[PDB]
Formats: C-alpha cells, structure tokens, sequence
RNA sequence: UUAGCUAGUUGGUAAGGUAACGGCUUACCAAGGCAACGAUGCAUAGCCGACCUGAGAGGGUGAUCGGCCACACUGGAACUG
RNA sequence: CGUAAAGCGCGCGUAGGCGGUUUUUUAAGUCUGAUGUGAAAGCCCACGGCUCAACCGUGGAGGGUCAUUGGAAACUGGAAAA
RNA sequence: CGACUUUCUGGUCUGUAACUGACGCUGAUGUGCGAAAGCGUGGGGAUCAAACAGGAUUAGAUACCCUGGUAGUCCACGCCGUAAACGAUGAGUGCUAAGUGUUAGGGGGUUUCCCGCCCCUUAGUGCUGCAGCUAACGCAUUAAGCACUCCGCCUGGGGAGUA
C-alpha cells in the first residue's frame, strides 16, 4: 500500500516544519477532539508525522494547543 | 472413604469364612490413576495353596459382583499371606520361633540396624536364633529394647 | 551442529536401560557385592501367593506371587498357566516377561520344573511348558 | 649420542620460574577419530636453561638428554628466538 | 561528544598518510577520546544499559584494532599505548 | 562473512541453473578462472570471461544448457569448506558417477580435473563435486 | 508398452459420513514393461476388481523409460519424496537386486539384474515408490552428456 | 550433581642412594608446581593384540591364545641371589 | 528446532572456529613416492592337509593416525609483499 | 521500549570509497542486561489487590455474589534473572522467478519541488506467488530454496523441571 493520507500539500512547505508557527495548519493536521488523525488519515512520512505529531503534542503540552478539546 | 471400606469389610467378611471360612484380617486399597486395588488379606490356614487363593477369589469376586455400594469398579486384590509378619508384640516373636527374623536394633552393626537371624528358641528379650550374617554362625541375643523395628521373615 | 562443537562432545546416543532388572546371583552369596548377572534363571522361592482380579468382560482370573531368587530381591510376579501344586514359600523359576494383566510387575513363572508343575495334557508342552515330550 | 637426535622441539618458552630451568611448550595437534577437525594442543617441558638465560616467547628448540629432575627431562639445544614485546 | 572537530585535531598526527582512513592509529585515537567522554556520560548516567553495551563494543572493536596494531605494526602499537596510554 | 568461494560460487550456479540462463558473472579468484577454464573445457559453461577489477575481476560465464535450457550436467556442490581442508591422495580420488560425474582437485602443483587426477596420479585436496 | 500391473496392497478408507461409515478399497497400482517402462496409479474403489480396473487404467497413462545398462542403471542416485527416501547403486551380476519389497517390486517392473538399494525414511508404500519413481525418472546415460556436453563418451564416461 | 590441586611439593644447592635419573631422600635457600584444552575427586576397570553384529561406517566385546601389567590370609619389612 | 522434542530472554566478549583479492618462498601441512617399521596367529586371497566339511597349516594380501627422505607449492598454515 | 521536555550518551541508515590493508567470523568458559510477582531493607500507598472479615449462600461460608480493606503493587537497592521473554524461526555470509508495498535513502530521466512519475538498487519490515522444500501448514529475496564458520537444545509419552 500504504494506508497513509493525501500529500503534496507540501507544495509551499516542507521538508520540515513547522513546529508551532501556523496554527492553522495545525488544525489541519490532526482532528479537533484532541485525538490525533491518524498517519492513516494523515499522510506524511513518519518521520515528518512523528515529527509534526510531537510538535502538536507538546503544543498541548505548551497550551498552545488543548490536550484535550471539548466540543 | 474409610468408612465405606469397613462397611465393605463388614460385608464381605461374612462370605469369607462362609466361602473359604477364611477370614479377612484387613482389606486396604491403593489407587494409581484406576480401580483401586484393595488388598484383602485373607486368612485361615498359614501355607495357603494357590488354588487356596484362586477359589477364594472367585468367592469373594461373586460376592461383591451383585455388591458394590462403591460406584465405580475396582481391582480386587486377594491376598493370602504366609507366616511373615512385623514382630511388634512378643507372641508375635514366640509364634516365630520356627521360623527367621529380622530385627533392627538401637545398637546397629556397621551403620544399619537390620540383621537376620533364624530362632532356636524363645527366650523373651534375649535371643538364641542361629543368626547368620556374612556367613557366620552364633546365637546373639538381641535385646527387644534395642528393636527399633522388627519383623518375621522369609524362610528362604 | 557445527564441526568444532561436534570435536568437543560425545554426540551421545539414547542408550536404554534394561526393563527386567534381572540382577542375577553375581557376588550376592559372597560380600553381598551388587553384580549384573545376567542369568537367564536363578533358583529362589515364592514366600507369599495370591491373587489380584482382572476387570470385566474378561473375567480371567490372574495370580500373583512375591518371590525371592538366588538374589533374594523383593518382587511381587504373576503366575500364567492352569494348573499347578505349589503353595506359600514354595522354590519357584520366574522367567522374564511382561504381560497385559497388571503394572508393577514385569516377570513371570515357568511351568513344569520346578514346584510349579506344568500340564502334560496339551501337546504344546512338547518342547516347553517344563513337561517332557506327551509320550 | 649426538648422533641420536635425542627429542628436539621448536617451541616457546612459557616460564623459568625455576633454577637454572625453564618450561618450553612445544605445540601439536591430534587427529579425531569420527570427524578430522582439531586444535592445537600441547605438552610443557620442564627445560634446563643452563643459566635460565630463556624468556619468555622465546621460541626454542631443545634436546632430550636425561631425567633432570620432576618432568625436566629436555635439555636446551639452541635458544631460536627469545623475544620481549614486539 | 565527540564531531569531527576533535577527531580530525586528534587525527593530525597519526596519519601514515594524512588522507588515509584505515592505519587505526588516528581512528584509536578517536576511539579513546570518544570512549572517555562516554565515560564521562556513564558517570553522569549511572544507570542505564545502553552507554554499558556501548562502552563493551567500542572498546573491544578499539582493542582489536589495537592488536591488528600490534600484529600489523610493532612499534606503533606500543608507541601509541605509551603515547594514547590506553591497551597497553 | 564469505567464509568460502567455491560455496558461493556453486549455490549461485544451482540457482541459475534453477532459472534456467546462461550469462552471469561473478568475483573471481585465480582459481575461479582457472576452474571456469575447466568448466568451457566440460562445455556444460558455453563460455567464460575474466576481467580485473576490485577487488578480483569479475569472472564472467556464459552457460551450455541443454537443447532446451535442461542442465547438461545433474547435480553440483563443494566439498573442500570452511573447516573441512578435505585431501585426496593419488588412490583416494573419487569418481562421482564415474566418468561421467567429475571433480578438480587442487594437488601440489595446482587444480587439476577428476581425469587428470587418476591419470597424473597426483592426489590433494578435492574441491567440489558436480554431476 | 506392454502393461504390467502392480499393486502394492488394498486398503480400505473408512469416509465416515453423517450416518454411515462408508469404507472404500483403496488400492494403487503400478503398470510397467519390466524392460525399460514402469508406471504408477492410484484407485479408490470398493473390491478388487474394480480398485486393479481403475488404478492399472491410471497407471498404464504415465511411463518411463528406465535408462539401462546391463539392464541396470548406468550410474548411481537416490530417490527422495517427502521423507520417504531410497538409495540406489548398480550391483555385480548374479548378485540380484536388493530392496525392500514394495520397492523391489518397482524395480523388477523396471525389470533389473543387480542393484544395490535399501528403503530409507518413511515406510509408507505410496510415498517411498513415489521417492522411487522420481529417482527413476531422473536417470540419465552416457550417450546423453556425450551429445549435451560438446565431449563424447570414452573420455569423460562412466 | 568431580574445580581447584598443591609442599619433597617446584627448582637448584651439598650428602647419600640405586643401572642410571632426579626430592629419589635428606639439610640448605627459594617459592613454587599443576588448574576448565577438566588437574583434582569419585565410580569403575586388568591392557592391548584380538573378537561379535554391522554392506561398511560403526557399535559393542575383551572366553582360551600372544604378549604387557597387578596380585598371591593381611599389613610391615628385609636375607638371599 | 514453521508447528510432533529442541533457539538463552536477550547480550558483551576471552580462548577458540574458520578464514577476502593478488605476488613470491616454505613444505609445515597438503599431496607424493623411497626407507625402516607395523609380533605371530586370526585377519582377506590363494593354496596344502585332513573323505569333505570343521580344521590347522602355507604363502600372499591386508595391516601405522609411526619415524625418515624424494619431489610439490594448488590449497590451508605459516614467511614476506601489497 | 510510547504524556511532554531535557541529560549525554548508545544505536539507525542513504550516499561515501575517503584507503591502512583482513584489520573478519560466531562465540565454550566467563559474562552484563534484563515481564510480572515475590521479597530484604528504608519510604510511599493513588488506585488495585490477594489473603481477609463483615457477609450472601449455607451447620460452615472467607467458597462469589457483596463492603471495606487488605501483603504488595507503588518509591531505593539488592534479592530477584524468571515467563507465552514465543516466531520454540541463533548470527553473519552471499545466491536465486515474479507480482507487489512499506520504512527511511539516493539517483536518473520524467516535470513547476517527479513531491508529483517511473525505475535502479541502499537497508530492513509486508501480502500473492517461480522454483524449491515441509506429513501437512506455508514460506518463498525478509525463504522454512540454495549453500557456508560459529551456539544451544532435542533421545516416546509421561514419570518429574520434579527428586
């Protein structure tokens, strides 16, 4: 396969990012639960999902992100 | 369980010496992952003959063939035992004097308490069997208060 | 395994142990020395007989018998065979053999020479059964 | 008896932890019967250095000459190749 | 940690060739520096198992070299164990 | 670790010949070539080739199936390996299916084929058996 | 060629079913020329007849050829199929060939003088002649190698 | 489920002592000397040539017979030659 | 050792096991003979006697992983050279 | 072995060929590391939790269904070193149809980053399947196919991992 998610929208990223700098690709990343859209349902490489996931989570960890989100 | 057993000695103790006239002087049962095997040692006479056994067998496997409150089947053992006997008592060590012994003693020899003799005659403690160990010949008297075991033995 | 591990070990077999412990005389009338005699026959006495039962539907009848060889080594035996006129510590020759009727033992009498007669009825015995030629 | 070889042995001086004796093991190798793969293995000898003048590696070849004491049996020959690090 | 800024200063040296990248002589050298400083960050990590598994394979993989050392070279060898003073 | 060369060397020429083609080449060693030799010789090889390179040249075969790329030949394989140094004297050749079955032996003066072997009466250590 | 039948034995496999236990004579022949053909067959029937029918109808379909000289092997193998391996070599005349008997029976109806042989691992019939029949069926000859390899016979020859 | 053995022992020194040899044993000084590649300890055992079965490989065995070794109620000796 | 019996739980590594490509020497091996030397018998072969067999005998064969030397340098092992 | 982070290190690979020049090899002994429980000690105890008892149940009731609580679990080190630590697939080597992914690489062309494609391998981890082989099961380039140095086991069952 495999069963990872769309890519390319890279396309003004990359390789690396980001770790905190747009939330609003953040918001994109993963759901909005708090829970993490998979790297099935995500898509890059898991060294950039790893990556990115952990600076989500410490996001969360920072507050700038919730850890858990509500409703 | 124990019980039960006696009630069957109770019961079959009647067929024995109406049978055979023998009498049982126990019956126990050991088990190994089967029927039990409940030896019941039968009596009467001291020399019983094979077919003195055989017979008897057939007696008491009839008896309890239409009798077995026990419910599952098991091995009966029918055993008619000779002269040899544990001497705990001191008929049992007059009864004996025809025949050997063997006796362990406070006093060992060489480690081991066990030596065996074969009685001339009864003396109450002491002892004038022709003993003989490693070939040797001698009347050694034993004292009962050193036995720590005793018991008839085989004439050989 | 490998050449070297093959060098430094035995590659030892599965070696049996014998299932008749057939210790015969040896040194046990002299010393009492422990010795692997391999007799095929030692003379030596049933001091006890009796009797176990088989279960149904074969009802045969089996008798056993504790007896003392040349050796004088406990062992309770069974007795194979009609007929016979021994009795309680009666000399007896047990041959090797294991059969069918009971576990704990692996020996067996002989029929004919010794104190356990055999029957000359049958012609089997005309070879064996200790009974001579049916003449 | 020179002209009987005695038992000479190239081999290595292990010790001299002895006077005027030293040790040379000298290496061998012994076939097996079920397969045909070995190791090198050996006997020390209890050696005469007439002045324990060996060191050790030094590899050397000796002489049987006479029961000289407990297992020093070989006389030295010729001191091949006494060695320190190298 | 070490980088190859200690490395090439430790390899300067050593070098039967300066370009050379086997003759262990300069890499040894690097091995020590690197085992020391591993050392350095046993004593900091007191326990663990990794820095022990790596302590165990660098040193010896360190320590064969150093034999090829003394079975290639003679001289060298001894000269860096005096100079090194590391497997003596 | 390539422990031994004339082990690498048949199990890749049973594979080929499981496949069922002729051209491969493989690191060489004096002895491949002269055994590859050998082998055109036999004929079972249609042809090999040597070439230099790092860090023995690529030895370079080119195979004579049968009729219809069947094994000329039957069976291959080693049989001096790692631990086993396996040596023949002059009487203790073998003779795999006789003639027909073959082996090189290597012997004090060099590889020498199962025909040379009895016929220079030159023993040593036997290296591999095909068929 | 000329058939030959074969049978090693009559077995009956019991297909036990919802109610009946239906048993079913299983019989395998092998049909052969004894003189450079053999061929194996397998039937499951419910008598004799029918199982010799079926099984010699089976195995007089597939043959061989038994490359042969001296009416033995020109050379030496062993057959092997799923453990049930056997060992072959050629003999000295008057010797006989010498197998076990389901096996012996193979090679007579390959029809040989003198065979050094001995049936090896399993001890099941059916797959210690099927070990057989695969060793049989790769037999080569000399001729053969003088033609496929460019050398001919005399110089590399058994 | 046998790992330490180990002190005349290790080596030499001088004596003696034997056909010789040396702790071989004395006195000296010195600390050795062996120990997993299995010393040591235990069981057990006569040894081999030879033999039995095995296609062989092998395995096993070790009757007389060839020789070699050990012993001659037990231990400790020594005369003899 | 994929499951019927078998992979420590998994390591580091001492010895050791085997040893890359090429160039020489070595002959250690290795191979390759010669030597002495394998009690005898049995041992296999042939053969003689015993009717024959059994059998001994006769010679041969066989019988070392023994030591030595002739080559040899493929190979492994060294030695050296990368 | 997964909350985050750092510590000061251990390891991962692409490419790399940098060049001494086999420096390599698995690895007896030895030997470190190491589920859980348990436990020594010194704390904690938040649960959880044997035992437990109240207590259904039933003379009996811990039997379980309760209620709470419970050694310890939990923190410091040892003892612990054991297990389903199981793939009962030792390691490394290199060979060998395919289809066909992955996890990181790289390259070429392809095109705007080909990222987009494709393909070649790097090194692993797939699924189907050549051949091969297994009693069968299936693996099958990551072989259970082919071979190689190096480790251990297994020897019917079980008796008994027990003495």
């Amino acid at each position: 396969g495999r069963r990872r998610k769309k890519v390319c929208y890279f396309t003004a990223n990359g390789i690396t990012h980001i770790d905190y700098k747009d939330t609003e690709l953040l918001k994109r990343f993963i759901s909005e639960r708090g829970k993490i859209l998979p790297r099935r349902v995500t898509g890059t490489s898991a060294k950039y999902q790893r990556m990115l996931t952990t600076a989500i989570k410490r996001s969360r960890h920072m507050a700038l992100l919730p850890y858990v989100k509500e409703e | 369980m124990a019980s039960k057993i006696t009630e069957q000695v109770e019961v079959i103790v009647k067929p024995i010496m109406e049978d055979l006239n023998f009498e049982l002087v126990d019956v126990e049962y050991v088990k190994e992952g089967r029927d039990h095997f409940l030896r019941i040692s039968i009596d009467k006479e001291g020399g019983v003959d094979l077919n003195d056994c055989t017979l008897a067998s057939e007696k008491i496997s009839e008896a309890m063939d239409a009798n077995d409150p026990i419910p599952e089947m098991y091995y009966l053992d029918v055993a008619s035992p000779g002269a040899e006997r544990p001497i705990k008592k001191e008929q049992d060590f007059q009864n004996a004097i025809t025949k050997p012994v063997f006796v362990s003693l406070y006093v060992p020899i060489e480690g081991e308490k066990e030596w065996l003799g074969i009685l001339q005659e009864v003396n109450n403690e002491t002892i004038v069997v022709q003993v003989k160990i490693k070939a040797r010949t001698k009347d050694i008297e034993i004292p009962r208060d050193k036995i720590a075991k005793a018991r008839h033995a085989v004439m050989i | 395994p490998t050449i070297n591990q093959l060098v430094r070990k035995p590659r030892q077999s599965k070696i049996k142990k014998s299932d008749s412990p057939a210790l015969n005389k040896g040194f046990n009338s002299k010393k009492k020395k422990f010795t692997d005699l391999n007799s095929p026959q030692k003379r030596g006495v049933c001091t006890r007989v009796g009797t176990m039962t088989p279960r149904k539907p074969n009802s045969a009848l089996r008798k056993y018998a504790r007896v003392r060889l040349s050796n004088n080594i406990e062992i309770n035996a069974y007795i194979p065979g009609i007929g016979h006129n021994l009795q309680e510590h009666s000399v007896v020759l047990v041959r090797g053999g294991r059969v069918r009727d009971l576990p704990g033992v692996r020996y067996h009498i002989v029929r004919g020479a010794l104190d356990t007669s055999g029957v000359d009825g049958r012609r089997q015995g005309r070879s064996l059964y200790g009974t001579k030629k049916p003449k | 008896s020179e002209r009987n070889d005695r038992k000479v042995y190239v081999g290595k001086v292990v010790s001299d932890k002895m006077d005027k004796t030293i040790t040379v093991l000298v290496e061998t190798y012994k076939t097996h019967k079920l397969y045909g793969k070995r190791v090198k293995y050996s006997k020390k000898y209890k050696t005469h250095d007439e002045n324990n003048s060996a060191k050790l590696g030094d590899i050397v070849k000796i002489q049987e000459t006479r029961p000289l004491s407990a297992t020093k049996r070989f006389r030295l020959v010729e001191i091949v190749e006494e060695s320190v690090i190298i | 940690a070490i980088s190859q800024e200690r490395k090439n200063e430790i390899i300067k040296e050593y070098r039967v060739h300066e370009t050379d990248t086997g003759s262990p002589e300069v890499q040894i050298a690097v091995l020590t520096a690197e085992i020391n400083a591993v050392n350095e960050h046993l004593r900091t990590h007191k326990k663990d198992h990794h820095s022990r598994r790596g302590l165990l394979k660098m040193v010896g993989r360190r320590r064969h070299l150093l034999n090829y050392l003394r079975s290639k070279d003679i001289q060298r060898y001894r000269e860096l164990i005096k100079s090194l003073g590391i497997r003596r | 670790t390539m422990t031994d060369p004339i082990a690498d060397m048949l199990t890749r020429v049973r594979n080929a010949n499981m496949v069922r083609h002729e051209k491969l080449e493989l690191p060489a060693s004096n002895i491949k070539k002269e055994i590859a030799e050998i082998l055109k010789s036999e004929g079972f090889i249609k042809n090999v080739e040597y070439v230099e390179d790092d860090k023995q040249g690529v030895l370079r075969l080119f195979l004579k199936y049968g009729q219809n790329d069947e094994r000329v030949i039957t069976g291959l394989k080693r049989i001096s390996k790692p631990g086993l140094r396996v040596y023949a004297k002059a009487s203790e050749m073998p003779k795999v299916l006789n003639g027909l079955g073959i082996a090189l032996v290597s012997t004090s003066e060099g590889v020498i084929t199962d025909k040379e072997a009895r016929k220079r009466n030159v023993g040593g250590e036997i290296i591999a058996y095909v068929w | 060629k000329e058939f030959e039948e074969r049978v090693v034995t009559i077995n009956r496999v019991a297909k036990v079913v919802k109610g009946g236990r239906r048993f079913r004579f299983t019989a395998l022949v092998v049909v052969g020329d004894k003189n450079g053909r053999v061929g194996f067959g397998t039937g499951k029937a419910q008598e004799v007849p029918e199982a010799i029918k079926k099984a010699v109808e089976a195995a007089k379909k597939d043959l061989v050829v038994v490359p042969r000289v001296e009416g033995t092997t020109p050379h030496t193998i062993t057959g092997r199929y799923g453990s049930g391996s056997v060992f072959m070599k050629p003999a000295a005349p008057g010797t006989g060939v010498i197998a076990g008997g389901p096996v012996r029976a193979v090679l007579e109806l390959a029809g040989i003088t003198d065979i050094l042989s001995k049936s090896l691992g399993s001890n099941t019939p059916i797959n210690m002649v099927r070990a057989t029949i695969d060793g049989l069926q790769n037999l080569k000859n000399a001729e053969d190698v003088a033609k496929l390899r460019g050398k001919t016979v005399e110089e590399l020859y058994n």
